[PDB]
């Protein structure tokens, strides 16, 4: 799952999650609940960070299950 | 030694010292109660 | 009672499961613990799961087939407090995360330079304006919509 | 060279005519693969090699067996 | 347009303010009074590839200027070669 | 080397005769 | 930075807003800055322009490691013991397929921890300790 | 000081960050001349690193008053 | 460096390959491009899709034309017993001698691949038979589908006008369609069903000769223009049928009487006829409803202008909502996008439970692949709908002419819009993703029981109140009975809408807490999938991050780093991101129907039961059991059944895979080691002098979002695709 939640970090824009970040920062001042310590979206290569890391942590213990349950029973 | 109108700090992740316990303490109410899916009433 | 079957006072297809299923938990003969001190299937694990007899409580609890229990909750026949009863309970405990959430958050933006007191926890939890949730009887309830948060500060 | 390779096999085994594959047998080869330098580690202790029952790497081409009573281990 | 990106502002002062950007903005034209009074948005365009390192610094207070050109020669893109 | 205005002929022509008779065939030896 | 450099304080830095590069988080208030912290927290452009330091900072928070490789292994070694089947497997061998963690019953938790060899509940090892 | 010069100025142009909100001024122009005067000012900072920026009058439409 | 592409400029010269990809992509963007004027424009849609109708007809026609001479059916109307079709013959060099293998099926000769569109139920379906009596097809619609083309031309030459202001009307057109078109155009279906098809149907033949000779009766058109109608619905069909072949026929058409038979499901012969009469008055009725000059009806205006319904003392406006759907033209394309797409599925999931053919599911394959190209579009349009409705807002729109007016508020009040969306998809998210992992610990860990799993009541609900007369149940005034209808009985509700439960085809399949959660992951789609459309949309005009984002709007794809950093932040990289899930969304749904319907085939439907109340299972039995069949199919020993399906199914996953690149890639890295990568040729011999004329670059900063895309897309829906009926064919089911 984790892996297909990478596509997301990896496939995506950014001044995007900003102008979703904002209508989201607007319903919070209303109640008043949002402003202070500016709430951003990622840091354009934070964003590739949050990609990769996950395609691999995601995609890599995938098998090492996918594994461990075909050695452990015969085998 | 604290009164009234505010307090004392405390670090970036006492979250990590609420995660852990307190929500831990609730294991301990999904043991005494060992079990949920509706629940009896006091 | 409803769309599934009855309860526990009588659920053929519930039984099956108890039985096999776990009971083979079973399953070893032995294996080895004659009088031996550790190894708890044995013990509970099964009859803390199992010594739920045909008793599990008795909830009604209306188990479709397979006899693993649906939740209606349409407030009837017996089955309501799987959903209001921990249901009010969802809303009042958060609610008393926010309405603390709407506080050690306004109570702050003023006095002297006020520009991230957040990364560290004035009053940690807020251990001040705490109690204000159960000390909520009503509260938002009327001063949220009359005053204060007042269609002013709408 | 490298997988379009596979490929091929696919399309032309699912066209279907092995005749024509890459099989380890339709695309010249024959029943062995051992003259290369494994067959010539497998049979190394007869060199300035003194010797020692085995090889060094029991995976290797030439000789021997008999590895293990539970299930097995390594062997050609 | 074929250079349109606004980078504009109110104070075009250029002092611990915005150079960068290969070639292209050959301003300090001052208009008669804004400041540090020097003013618009560039010069003569037709030079230049594309960058926005034309903010990154010095205010444009709106947007900020990036690609839009597309009518794009090569002398344009690195690459007519 | 007459090329003066050619090459469409050439690729009716041509490739009329590597693929006209060359699929066709009287008694098929198949696919 | 500025504070208090000097001379004049053993008096340590715990408060007031900020700390790397200049125009740094900057009095007004921003999230960015808390994946930046973590994030390049060891780089060198910044801490000083100095060689000097960061070799010697290196050397140390190096050894952190080692000391964690080491509460590490020994949480494994003690595991690898008390927590046993290592003394019924060897008699055994051929025969136990190991174990070294178990669980606690707590929640759904038990379904991991299923016979393993010399007589008991828990969950398998591919870690070859049991072996050096 | 007698009327008022910079004590609490939204701003309303849209496109300005911290538009609708209110915060605070400073040297407001004197002469009867531009079009580009004063500065303001507040906490919330925008998509800039730095941001403190100068609107003017035609406009600043406080609003009562 | 010449001149070249023969409409835009800047893309005329540029010395590059964009020169070519870019102009294969600009041709359709008539508004705007070089070439055009509102006058130029408008006509230039206008026999472009005149240009269509006529590829529509060149499509239809070889439809009908792949069938007429092998492709059985002289057969297949023997009795069409679930055993493969045919479309065309399949004709490759490449093909083995194993073309003898299945693949090469049955009845014909030589090697072929079966109807799985419908067609071959409704070329049927409306009589059209007999092996000597078919073979027309191509013969009308391409006699047909070339007139198509000739309007194009003659409404393209000036003279014979191509019409300009003519254009902006509504009423008089609409005022016309509305009944002109589907009025009349349903009717003369109502006509043709009924004089020729419906006797074609339960009775016999009809003769290319006699139409006059033939009289569905002995003594006519009797009364009917006669009120006395009624006495069409007595003894109409039976059941003990045997279709097509009267004997049990009986002859009075129309009805709503008898109902399903296990010799066809399909809906009555009759009944979708006296409906396309039925309706047939309505539009006629509703066509003349506007103005046309004459002096009677309607204004479309004044009837907006200060209509409204809650305004009139809401201070909330209503101004020119006419001269800006109509001067906007991309209000027209996605309101007339949507409607379609809403009902495109409506189409496609009453097409099911009420498929209307002459042996249709009980085929269950066609019926499978053909609910959902048509939920694969459907889903496809919808986005595109809510993508040319952020584009009136950018290139159309015009804020001084539409203000306090309740198309502006709408932008105005837009914040909470986007939030009010969010909040939905937020709790619709971790809400059913708690249900689903906890019904996968809860098993594995050993508990079935544990397992949560709510009754999806106010689900069967509606059919507790319809027909779903499972195993009794009250509910206060229903009981089963006392009331009843009362007002109600032996009229309309006969034996239609009465399948009940019926384990086969019941049209209603019997909810439980399997279905109470894809039902509430469907949901969280259409939400997810718009807030970002919505949102995509409602400010393609700009915000804060970018305040001025405008005078192109649409694709500007990327901008400057710096402000916060800016990217996929044009309301064209939201529908590009949009188009996700939509991918998905359309996938959960398609996804569930088929597993479901397998099951409830050829076994069981305790299946998706206790195994579809979890997550993992959903990949376990289905997805991994019913695959089977096809992945051993190329099999290490020979070519079996299918092999198209499952090398489909692979060309499947890399099509998909290969979407990445283009993706995770982004032009800069591409480019500059092309930049190395023409240094080589220039610097090589026998590869040198050797010019292109386009020169060497890597894709634009926006084409690369398509193109992965535009391939991500095909891999994925070209894997279901094969997979389904990899799959529903064998079956089991
Ligand atoms: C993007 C794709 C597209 C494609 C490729 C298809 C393909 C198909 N659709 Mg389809 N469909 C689509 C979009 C598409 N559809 C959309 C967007 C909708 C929603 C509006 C539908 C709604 C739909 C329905 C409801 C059905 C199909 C069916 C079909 C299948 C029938 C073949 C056919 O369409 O011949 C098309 C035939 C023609 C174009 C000629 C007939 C048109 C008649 C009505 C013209 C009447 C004009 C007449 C001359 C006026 C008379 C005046 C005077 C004589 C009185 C075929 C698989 C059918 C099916 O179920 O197959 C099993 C049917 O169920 N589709
Ligand atoms: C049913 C109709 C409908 C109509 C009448 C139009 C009409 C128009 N659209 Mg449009 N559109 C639609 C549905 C429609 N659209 C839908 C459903 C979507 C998404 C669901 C879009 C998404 C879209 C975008 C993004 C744009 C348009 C644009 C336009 C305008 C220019 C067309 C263009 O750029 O094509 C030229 C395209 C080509 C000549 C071919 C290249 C297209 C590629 C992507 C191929 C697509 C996949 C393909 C089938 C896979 C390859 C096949 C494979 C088997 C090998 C024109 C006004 C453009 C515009 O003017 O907006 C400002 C543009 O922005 N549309
Ligand atoms: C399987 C996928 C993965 C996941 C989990 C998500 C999840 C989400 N996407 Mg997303 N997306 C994905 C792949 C994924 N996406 C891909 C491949 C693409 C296209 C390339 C997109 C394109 C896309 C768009 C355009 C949007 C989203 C949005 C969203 C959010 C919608 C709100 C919602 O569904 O409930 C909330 C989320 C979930 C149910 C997922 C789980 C999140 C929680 C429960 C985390 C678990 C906490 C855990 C215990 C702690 C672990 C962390 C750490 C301490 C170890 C949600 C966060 C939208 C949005 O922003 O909503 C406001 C919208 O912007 N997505
Ligand atoms: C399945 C994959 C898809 C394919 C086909 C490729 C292919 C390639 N990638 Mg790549 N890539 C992909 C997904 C893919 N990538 C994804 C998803 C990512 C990131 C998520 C990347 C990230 C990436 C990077 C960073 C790099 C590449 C590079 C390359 C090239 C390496 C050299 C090579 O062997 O190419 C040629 C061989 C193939 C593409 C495989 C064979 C294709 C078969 C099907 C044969 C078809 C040919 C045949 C004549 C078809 C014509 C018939 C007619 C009908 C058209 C190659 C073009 C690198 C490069 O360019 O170095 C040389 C570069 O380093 N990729
Ligand atoms: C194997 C890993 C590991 C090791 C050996 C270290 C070691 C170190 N980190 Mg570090 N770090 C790590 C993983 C590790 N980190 C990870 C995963 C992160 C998340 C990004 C960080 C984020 C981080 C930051 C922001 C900082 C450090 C710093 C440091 C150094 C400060 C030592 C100190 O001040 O008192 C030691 C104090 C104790 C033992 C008290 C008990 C506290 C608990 C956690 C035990 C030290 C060299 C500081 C630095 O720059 O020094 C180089 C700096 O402030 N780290
Ligand atoms: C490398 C590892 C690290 C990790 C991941 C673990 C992990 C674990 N230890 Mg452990 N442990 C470690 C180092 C580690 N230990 C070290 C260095 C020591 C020496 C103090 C111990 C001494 C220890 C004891 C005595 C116990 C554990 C137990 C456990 C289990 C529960 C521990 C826990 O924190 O909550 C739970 C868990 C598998 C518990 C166990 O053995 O039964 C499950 C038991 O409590 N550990
Ligand atoms: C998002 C929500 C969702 C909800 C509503 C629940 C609800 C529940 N879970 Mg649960 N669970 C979830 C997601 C959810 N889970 C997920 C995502 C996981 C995987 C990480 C689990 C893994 C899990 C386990 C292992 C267990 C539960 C158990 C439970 C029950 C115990 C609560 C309790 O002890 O109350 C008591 C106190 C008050 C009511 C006050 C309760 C019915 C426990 C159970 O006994 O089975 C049902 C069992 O421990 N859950
Ligand atoms: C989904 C709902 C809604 C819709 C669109 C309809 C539609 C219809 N109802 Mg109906 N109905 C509804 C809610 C609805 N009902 C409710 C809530 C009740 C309970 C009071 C009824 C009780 C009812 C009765 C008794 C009858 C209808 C009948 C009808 C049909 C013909 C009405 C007519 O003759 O003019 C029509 C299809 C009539 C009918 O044609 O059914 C056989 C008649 O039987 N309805
Ligand atoms: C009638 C109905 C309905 C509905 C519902 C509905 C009625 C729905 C609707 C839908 C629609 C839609 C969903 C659309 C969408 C679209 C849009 C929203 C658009 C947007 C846009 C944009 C983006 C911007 C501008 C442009 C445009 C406009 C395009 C129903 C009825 C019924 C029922 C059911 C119950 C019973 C009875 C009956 C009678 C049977
Ligand atoms: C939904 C969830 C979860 C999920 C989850 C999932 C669904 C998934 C996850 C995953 C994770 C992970 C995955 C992590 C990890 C890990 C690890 C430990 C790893 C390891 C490894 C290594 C060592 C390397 C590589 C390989 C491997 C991976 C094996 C949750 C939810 C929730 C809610 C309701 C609310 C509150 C909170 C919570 C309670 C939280
Ligand atoms: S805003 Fe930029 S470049 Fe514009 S005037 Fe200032 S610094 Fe000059
Ligand atoms: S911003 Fe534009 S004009 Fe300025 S330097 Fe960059 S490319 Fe040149
Ligand atoms: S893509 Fe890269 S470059 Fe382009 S805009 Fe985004 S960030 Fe900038």
């Amino acid at each position: 799952f984790v892996w297909a939640f990478s596509l997301m970090f990896l496939f995506s824009g950014r001044g995007y999650w900003q102008e979703l970040i904002e209508s989201i920062v607007w319903a919070h001042n209303k109640l008043k609940v949002a402003p202070a310590t500016q709430p951003r979206a990622l840091s354009i290569v934070q964003g590739r960070a949050v990609g990769v890391t996950h395609y691999l942590l995601g995609g890599i213990a995938t098998t090492w299950a996918f594994f461990l349950a075909r050695i452990i029973a015969v085998g | 030694m604290r009164d009234f109108k505010t307090y004392l700090s405390v670090a970036p992740v006492l979250s990590t010292l609420w995660f852990g316990s307190l929500a831990g303490l609730l294991i301990e109410i999904n043991r005494f109660f060992p079990d949920a899916l509706t629940f009896p009433f006091f | 009672d409803i769309a599934g079957l009855t309860p526990c006072k009588e659920s053929k297809q519930f039984a099956k499961r108890e039985k096999q299923a776990l009971k083979k938990l079973q399953a070893s003969l032995k294996l080895y613990a004659d009088d031996s001190a550790p190894a708890l299937a044995i013990k509970a694990t099964m009859e803390k799961t199992k010594k739920r007899f045909d008793n599990y409580g008795k909830y009604g609890l209306l188990c479709g087939s397979d006899g693993l229990p649906h939740l209606i909750v349409s407030g009837d026949q017996r089955h309501w407090g799987e959903f209001i009863t921990p249901g009010i309970l969802f809303l009042y405990i958060a609610g008393w995360i926010g309405w603390v959430g709407r506080s050690y958050l306004i109570a702050i933006r003023d006095e002297k330079k006020p520009t991230q007191k957040e990364i560290i926890i004035d009053v940690p939890l807020a251990s001040s304006l705490l109690f204000r949730g159960f000390s909520w009887p009503v509260a938002a309830y009327r001063e949220l919509l009359n005053g204060e948060l007042v269609d002013n500060n709408f | 060279h490298s997988f379009g390779l596979y490929i091929h096999n696919d399309t032309m085994s699912a066209l279907g005519r092995p005749q024509d594959m890459f099989s380890d047998t339709a695309i010249q080869l024959q029943p062995v693969f051992a003259q290369w330098i494994q067959n010539t580690h497998a049979l190394a202790p007869g060199t300035t090699a003194p010797g020692a029952t085995a090889s060094t790497s029991l995976t290797w081409g030439g000789g021997d067996l008999v590895a293990v009573g539970n299930k097995v281990a390594l062997l050609p | 347009m074929s250079h349109s990106v606004k980078i504009y502002d109110t104070c075009i002062g250029c002092t611990q303010c915005v150079r960068a950007c290969p070639t292209d903005v050959l301003e300090m034209i001052p208009w008669g009074g804004c400041k540090a009074k020097q003013i618009a948005s560039a010069p003569r365009t037709e030079d230049c590839v594309g960058c926005k390192r034309c903010e990154s610094a010095c205010p444009t207070d709106f947007l900020s200027v990036r690609v839009y050109l597309w009518h794009e020669t090569t002398r344009s893109m690195g690459l007519a070669y | 080397t007459k090329r003066g205005l050619l090459l469409k002929f050439l690729i009716l022509g041509g490739g009329s005769l590597l693929t006209y008779v060359s699929a066709n065939a009287p008694q098929d030896v198949l696919p | 930075l500025v504070d208090r450099d000097p001379i004049k304080t053993s008096f340590e830095q715990w408060a007031k807003p900020g700390h790397f590069s200049r125009t740094i988080a900057k009095g007004p208030d921003t999230t960015t800055w808390i994946w930046n912290l973590h994030a390049d927290a060891h780089d060198f452009d910044s801490h000083t322009s100095d060689l000097e330091e960061i070799s010697r900072k290196v050397f140390s928070a190096h050894f952190g490691q080692l000391s964690i490789i080491f509460l590490w292994l020994s949480g494994m070694y003690f595991h690898g013991a008390r927590f046993s089947n290592y003394e019924a497997w060897l008699n055994d061998p051929t025969h136990i397929g190991p174990s070294a963690q178990v669980v606690w019953p707590i929640v759904g938790q038990e379904i991991l921890n299923g016979d393993v060899g010399g007589g008991f509940r828990g969950i398998q090892i591919t870690s070859g300790f049991f072996q050096i | 000081i007698g009327p008022k010069r910079g004590s609490k100025v939204k701003i309303l142009r849209r496109e300005s960050y911290w538009f609708k909100n209110v915060g605070s001024v400073v040297a407001v122009d004197q002469d009867p001349k531009t079009r580009y005067p004063v500065v303001v000012r507040f906490a919330k900072v925008n998509y800039a690193n730095i941001s403190t920026n100068n609107y003017a009058l035609d406009e600043v439409e406080e609003v009562a008053a | 460096a010449l001149r070249i592409p023969r409409f835009s400029q800047g893309i005329a010269q540029d010395p590059t390959t964009r020169r070519i990809w870019f102009g294969i992509a600009t041709a359709h963007d008539f508004e705007s491009h070089d070439d055009i004027t509102e006058g130029r424009l408008y006509q230039n849609i206008f026999a472009s899709h005149f240009g269509q109708l006529a590829i529509i007809f060149l499509w239809t026609s070889g439809n009908l034309f792949h069938v007429a001479w092998q492709g059985n059916f002289e057969a297949w109307v023997q009795d069409p017993f679930h055993v493969r079709p045919i479309a065309h013959a399949i004709w490759d060099p490449h093909f083995g001698q194993p073309a003898v293998e299945a693949f090469t099926r049955g009845g014909a000769l030589g090697p072929v691949n079966n109807a799985y569109s419908g067609v071959y139920q409704w070329w049927y379906t409306i009589g059209l038979r007999t092996n000597e009596d078919l073979y027309t097809g191509a013969i009308f619609l391409l006699f047909l589908s070339f007139i198509s083309l000739l309007a194009g031309w003659l409404h393209l030459q000036p003279k014979w006008k191509p019409s300009v202001s003519w254009f902006k009307n509504a009423e008089s057109r609409l005022n016309h369609h509305l009944s002109g078109l589907f009025g009349v155009s349903s009717l003369a279906w109502a006509g043709h069903l009924v004089h020729v098809a419906i006797p074609g149907s339960r009775g016999e033949y009809v003769r290319w000769n006699n139409f006059l000779d033939v009289l569905p009766y002995p003594q006519g058109l009797g009364p009917l223009l006669t009120g006395q109608w009624n006495l069409y619905a007595q003894n109409p069909s039976s059941s003990n049928h045997l279709f097509g072949t009267t004997q049990g026929a009986g002859t009075a058409i129309l009805t709503i009487l008898g109902g399903f038979h296990p010799q066809t499901q399909s809906l009555w012969l009759t009944d979708v006829a006296h409906h396309h009469l039925a309706i047939a008055f309505l539009f006629l009725i509703g066509g003349l409803m506007y103005r046309t000059n004459f002096g009677i009806g309607h204004s479309i205006k004044y009837i907006l202008e200060a209509h409204i319904p809650p305004g009139g003392r809401l201070g909330r406006g209503h101004k020119g909502l006419y001269d800006t759907i109509n001067n906007s033209i991309h209000f027209q394309l996605g309101l007339a996008l949507a409607s379609l797409g809403v009902i495109t599925s409506l189409v496609a999931q009453h097409m099911y439970s009420l498929p209307a053919y002459a042996f249709i599911a009980q085929d269950f394959t066609t019926q499978a692949a053909l609910y959902t190209h048509h939920q694969y579009i459907a889903g496809f349009i919808m986005t595109g709908a809510f993508a040319h409705g952020p584009i009136f807002f950018i290139r159309d729109y015009n804020p001084e002419q539409n203000a306090d007016n309740v198309l502006a508020r709408m932008l105005e009040h837009k914040e909470a819009i986007i939030s009010h969306l969010s909040w939905a998809s937020l709790f619709l998210g971790f809400h059913t993703l708690g249900l689903y992992v906890h019904n996968d610990v809860m098993l594995a860990f050993g508990t079935p029981e544990k397992q949560i799993l709510i009754e999806p009541i106010f689900a069967q609900w509606i059919q507790s109140a319809h027909g779903k007369t499972t195993y009794g149940f009250d509910i206060p005034l229903s009981s089963t009975n006392g009331p009843a209808l009362n007002a109600g009985r032996n009229i309309w509700l006969p034996g239609w809408l009465n399948a009940i439960n019926e384990n086969s085809n019941s049209l209603f399949l019997t909810i439980g807490p399997g279905d109470f959660l894809v039902h509430h992951a469907i949901a969280l789609g259409l939400h997810t999938t718009t807030l970002i459309l919505v949102k995509g949309a409602l400010d393609a005009r700009g915000s804060k991050l970018m305040p001025d984002k405008k005078d192109f709007g649409y694709s500007f794809p990327c901008d400057g780093p710096g402000r916060g950093g800016t990217c996929d932040i044009s309301a064209w990289d939201d529908f590009y991101l949009a188009v996700f899930w939509m991918l998905n969304t359309i996938g959960w749904v398609t996804f569930y129907w088929h597993w479901k319907h397998i099951t409830l085939w050829r076994g069981n439907v305790s299946q998706f039961n206790e195994s579809s109340t979890y997550l993992m299972g959903w990949l376990r039995d289905y997805l991994w059991l019913n695959s089977s069949q096809l992945i051993n199919g190329i099999t290490p020993l020979v070519c079996n059944s299918l092999s198209v399906w499952a090398w489909m199914f692979l060309f499947g996953h890399l099509v998909w895979a290969t979407g990445f690149m283009f993706l995770i890639s982004w032009r800069g890295y591409w480019q500059e080691l092309i930049e190395t990568l023409a240094w080589a040729h220039e610097r090589t011999p026998l590869a040198n002098l050797i010019r292109w004329r386009d020169k060497p670059v890597a894709l634009s900063i926006v084409q690369a979002r398509l193109v992965g895309l535009v391939h991500f897309s095909v891999g994925y829906i070209f894997t279901y695709a094969a997979f389904l009926i990899a799959s529903t064919s064998g079956k089991f089911g």
